[PDB]
């Protein structure tokens, strides 16, 4: 299935994934496409942050779902 | 555009947007908390004029969120009272009161009309229709307790000039095939997305491809994209730089009337997407209720009125069938809470929408960023305390004739009193700090007999701060941030008099005597208001150590985030990593720049060397007997010496020759323009430079000398001080410029004597004045030098030159910042703060927030639970647990204690960077160590203030294997 990742800058990334893929594996696919090391990725979906060792289906991530790649900002 | 006021905001919006905003007249209807908050952010940002309309009399309950109202204003008109206080925010912005809006045709004078919660739905429809049909931008917003909405209608044809505000992508090209497949140089990522547009420069063999023509991008992996056929353009030879171009987008908005029946939503929270359509009917039902009950909203906590609102929503879903869609029921419980809270006026919610709506105003003026299209609904129902702890009914939520009545309306009297009795520490008194303190003033947080606020900041108020730190005025420049902010919020809410301790101390390892065990232990929680990652890490480690909740937040232009850290529940701030700042290769800096960032960093280092380090090294050489390879050469140059300003000019002219002519010739001697590796040496990132021939009519050449001379004159105490070209010519024209002679024995890296010095005896009393880099003083020549110096090197390497504003951004390391995002994220922090007050232990109630107002995007996620671990089947919290050890224990006893109590063999013991014990140590080292108390053991390897010592350990479990274990705290 196809899912989408939107960055905080507005960029959309398209990923081919299976329901049973781990979050670690989705992050590896993001690293290939974007260069961001998995440890620096914060993915959020439907009020949850996606953690390693769980699967997409654990978070009810469906086909055509959008995940948000988000950031922490330093200014204040 | 006044750079000295608008500096930080200019980096968010750009000159063109701010020029357009400065032609825009804005009208705001309604000046309760929501209207004043929007007005504050808009006035600070700088529009042509601000007009406010609110002829309603001030009542006590208005002060819940209206921070410009005082108890003495009661009876007077909201508009009139607020106008004078708004005017103070930005002297460049005229603030007027509209006395009546009898004629809807008066609206013709304005570019943007904002209707707040004082305007009926009926009137909003009429006003919107006038605006839409006349080409006037219309925005509305209303907040009702923990709920809120906004509607944007920018008319039939609105042009977005820049959808995101992100820096355009650029990159180096190594190939363009005839089908238009563009390959990136080496491992450079293009970062482009399908449907982006690029233009080209320096693509040899395809000539007209470089004329500014735009090409649509089809992405084929991270190192390639296609632009379609290029056969007709020629054949690709070498080189090339793509630059992303943002194309204009025409967008169409529907009128409020059409959008009431068929709304288009942006979601605030995807976990709650279903609620948006429910609240859309809810908010409409509230207006219908007010129509039926002589202008009155539902009674607070009233079950009878709630049932009427539910019936109103049920009836409206029939009239508006496309809102909920087929088979979807009225969410009765949600509508019930809306009715229950309708009269509420909550600071956090007011701040969230105040920030967001103000940004939408700025978009409507400028065509900068993507407008909200067209409705957004928000709730923060998780902020509600457990009804078991603080019951909500008509008795507990009743007015007690108090400024807090419309907060009591939501939370009840007892919860309100608990807010008052909180003891809090705020680290930082800048943008976030000011917004925080205002919010806390409005809450009456720390005003109760058991409560207080401690705010600390070491910094003073500067002009550029005033654009986003709204508690400060031009009169306050030079005074301390914390002290001024404390006084300003006491004037806003007298309940805080004698309750804020404004300190000027910098939180860090060096002020632990002030911020000691006693100080932290007393606190209920800590709030960050910082601008530095290390500062945040430091505070986070203290909150972990003392087991205190931390409220974290941050901004960068239109981007923002909030994080909650809860003892024994969540991970902390330091538990996760953010992208590090990217490091430029040393060889790229030294010899091979290809971006303005490279020439700026080189110029800044040169600035440092010439005017700071040089002066310091001389001063140390002349006063320090101990003093005695690059350093030595600088001292001799500094001391073999100007007697007047003319000598400083000569020196800078000669530096020009050295840096931008001689050194370049030397590099080209080593690597001629034609040199080859197969391929040419000067390709991709390596751009074949050309030596500069000094031309005083070139602005960069001229200002290098002016600023270099003026700075050298400062070093040597020579009187300095627009510069005249002919005056400088009358020095330079008479100079003999030494010819270049190549050093044959100089190696240049491709990829990443002593008694000549004069006797300090002969130069007694002589001292150099070192320059302290000051980016925000445009008269000191600092940015002038760095800009000119960078630009001359940019000229060497055919890099496009930058102006002073861009150079200052990069060399000054300035964080883009604007009041809109600041007030919004602070609002979100205060909605989490309610959960801390109720001591919520359910992780699913808390929300970390993530925003980008440019898009606009709002997203929330539940915090990550603290990772748990085990040793010898004993479970522990990897963030929150530690081994507490009483007394200055002897090493052997410590080792004994861990074997006996924990079943752990200590394999390694450390204090900071010092290793204290290891299981591989030999008997001789062990004998001098094992019988010492920890302080003495630390003394052997290397203070009275110190009450605790933190130790790190590696350990093996009972079954012999290594095991992750928490730190040790020795209590002395
Ligand atoms: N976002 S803003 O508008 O620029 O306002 C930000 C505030 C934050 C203040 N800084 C501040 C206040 C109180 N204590 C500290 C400590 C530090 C700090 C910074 C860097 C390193 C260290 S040492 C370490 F990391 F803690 F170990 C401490 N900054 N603080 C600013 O003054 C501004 O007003």
């Amino acid at each position: 299935m196809q899912i989408f990742v939107k960055t905080l800058t507005g960029k959309t990334i398209t990923l081919e994934v299976e329901s049973s893929d781990t979050i670690d594996n989705v992050k590896s696919k993001i690293q290939d496409k974007e260069g961001i090391p998995p440890d620096q990725q914060r993915l959020i979906f439907a009020g949850k942050q996606l953690e390693d060792g769980r699967t997409l289906s654990d978070y009810n991530i469906q086909k055509e779902s959008t995940l948000h790649l988000v950031l922490r900002l330093r200014g204040g | 555009i006044d750079e000295s006021l608008y500096s930080r905001q200019l980096y968010v919006l750009g000159k063109e947007a701010m020029l357009k905003m400065q032609t825009s007249n804005v009208l705001i209807l309604g000046l309760k908390g929501l209207g004043v908050e929007i007005a504050k952010n808009v006035v600070l940002a700088g529009v042509k004029s601000m007009t406010v309309f609110d002829p309603e009399p001030v009542q006590l309950a208005d002060l819940s969120t209206q921070f410009f109202l005082t108890e003495k204003d009661i009876g007077q008109k909201r508009g009139d009272v607020t106008r004078a206080k708004l005017a103070e925010l930005n002297a460049y912005v005229p603030v007027n009161v509209l006395d009546s809006l009898d004629d809807v045709t008066q609206l013709s004078q304005f570019q943007v009309v904002v209707a707040t919660d004082t305007v009926s739905l009926e009137d909003k429809v009429k006003i919107n229709e006038f605006c839409h049909s006349s080409g006037i931008r219309f925005i509305s917003s209303e907040t009702r307790g923990l709920f809120g909405n906004t509607f944007v209608d920018l008319g039939d044809e609105f042009t977005v000039l820049d959808p995101t505000g992100e820096e355009p992508r650029t990159g180096m090209v190594s190939d363009i095939e005839p089908d238009g497949t563009v390959t990136m140089l080496d491992d450079n990522r293009h970062g482009l997305e399908d449907g982006n547009f690029v233009r080209f420069s320096e693509v040899e063999g395809l000539d007209k491809l470089n004329d500014g023509t735009l090409f649509k991008v089809e992405v084929l992996g991270p190192f390639a994209f296609r632009i379609g056929s290029v056969k007709e353009y020629g054949e690709y030879k070498k080189g090339g730089i793509f630059t992303e171009v943002k194309v204009p987008r025409k967008i169409s908005f529907k009128s409020l009337k059409q959008q009431l029946s068929n709304p288009e939503f942006v979601f605030s929270d995807f976990a709650k997407f279903d609620r948006a359509a429910q609240l859309h009917l809810g908010f409409q039902a509230l207006h219908q209720f007010a129509v039926r009950h002589n202008g009155e909203l539902p009674r607070t906590m009233n079950d009878e009125d709630a049932n009427e609102l539910i019936k109103l929503v049920t009836d409206l879903s029939v009239q508006q069938p496309e809102v909920l869609g087929e088979g979807v029921d009225v969410n009765e419980d949600l509508i019930k809470e809306l009715s229950y809270q309708a009269r509420g006026d909550i600071p956090g919610v007011v701040a969230f929408f105040g920030g967001l709506v103000a940004q939408e105003v700025l978009k409507a003026c400028s065509g900068k960023f993507t407008p909200l299209k067209q409705f957004m609904y928000f709730d923060s129902l998780e902020s509600l305390p457990d009804p078991k702890n603080f019951p909500r009914n008509e008795k507990t939520t009743q007015p007690v004739n108090s400024r807090y009545d419309n907060q009591i309306a939501v939370f009840g009297l007892d919860f309100q009193k608990k807010i008052a009795n909180s003891k809090v520490f705020l680290v930082g008194s800048g943008a976030i700090g000011c917004e925080m303190l205002k919010n806390w003033a409005l809450l009456g947080l720390g005003s109760g007999s058991d409560g207080y606020i401690v705010v600390t900041d070491m910094d003073s108020i500067e002009k550029s701060n005033l654009n986003r730190q709204f508690l400060f005025r031009p009169k306050d420049v030079g005074k301390n941030k914390s002290e001024v902010a404390a006084e300003a919020v006491c004037a806003m809410n007298p309940d805080l008099k004698g309750k804020i301790n404004a300190k000027i101390d910098r939180v860090g390892p060096e002020t632990e005597e002030i911020f000691n065990d006693s100080f932290w232990e007393s606190l209920d929680f800590v709030t960050n208001a910082l601008d530095n990652v290390d500062a945040r890490t430091y505070v986070d480690r203290r909150c972990v150590f003392y087991r205190k909740p931390l409220l974290e937040s941050g901004t960068l232009g239109t981007k923002g985030n909030t994080q909650v850290i809860i003892p024994r529940l969540t991970e902390s701030y330091s538990s996760s990593r953010d992208p590090p700042e990217k490091s430029i290769p040393l060889c790229t800096l030294r010899s091979f720049p290809n971006k303005i960032d490279h020439t700026i960093a080189w110029a800044k280092s040169l600035f440092q060397g010439y005017f700071t380090d040089s002066a310091e090294n001389v001063n140390m050489y002349l006063t320090q007997p101990n003093f005695v390879k690059g350093v030595l050469e600088s001292i001799s140059d500094s001391l073999s010496k100007p007697h007047n300003f003319e000598d400083c000019i000569k020196w800078a002219r000669l530096e020009f020759e050295k840096k931008f002519n001689h050194d370049i010739k030397q590099l080209l001697f080593n690597f001629p323009k034609d040199a080859k590796t197969g391929e040419p040496f000067w390709s991709g990132a390596k751009r074949a430079p050309t030596p500069l021939e000094f031309d005083i009519y070139n602005n960069d050449h001229f200002h290098f000398v002016v600023a270099g001379a003026s700075l050298r004159a400062y070093n040597y105490g020579i009187k300095s001080d627009k510069p005249n070209v002919d005056e400088y010519k009358s020095v330079i024209d008479h100079m003999i410029i030494p010819e270049f002679t190549p050093n044959a024995n100089l190696k240049i890296q491709v990829n990443d004597l002593v008694s000549s010095l004069p006797d300090p005896s002969t130069l007694a009393g002589f001292k150099l004045e070192p320059v302290d880099f000051e980016k925000d003083d445009d008269t000191n020549h600092h940015i002038e030098f760095i800009t000119a110096c960078s630009n001359c090197r940019a000229q060497n390497y055919f890099i496009e030159t930058a102006d002073r504003q861009k150079t200052k951004f990069i060399a000054g390391r300035i964080i883009p910042a604007i009041a809109t995002t600041t007030s919004l994220v602070t609002g979100l922090v205060n909605l989490e703060l309610y959960k801390l007050i109720d001591n919520k232990t359910d992780i699913e109630q808390y929300k970390n927030g993530f925003v980008n107002l440019a898009l606009p995007f709002f997203g929330f996620s539940e915090p990550i639970a603290s990772p748990k671990g085990e040793y010898n089947n004993k479970k522990y919290d990897k963030i929150w647990d530690r081994f507490d050890i009483k007394g200055d224990i002897k090493l052997s006893d410590l080792i004994e204690h861990f074997e006996k109590d924990e079943g752990l063999e200590i394999t390694m013991l450390s204090y900071g960077v010092s290793l204290l014990y290891a299981s591989f140590f030999p008997p001789k080292k062990l004998k001098e160590r094992l019988n010492l108390p920890i302080t003495q053991l630390v003394k052997l390897v290397t203070p009275a203030h110190v009450s605790t010592m933190i130790l790190e350990i590696c350990a093996d479990d009972k079954e012999g294997e290594d095991v992750e274990v928490p730190f040790i705290t020795i209590h002395l």
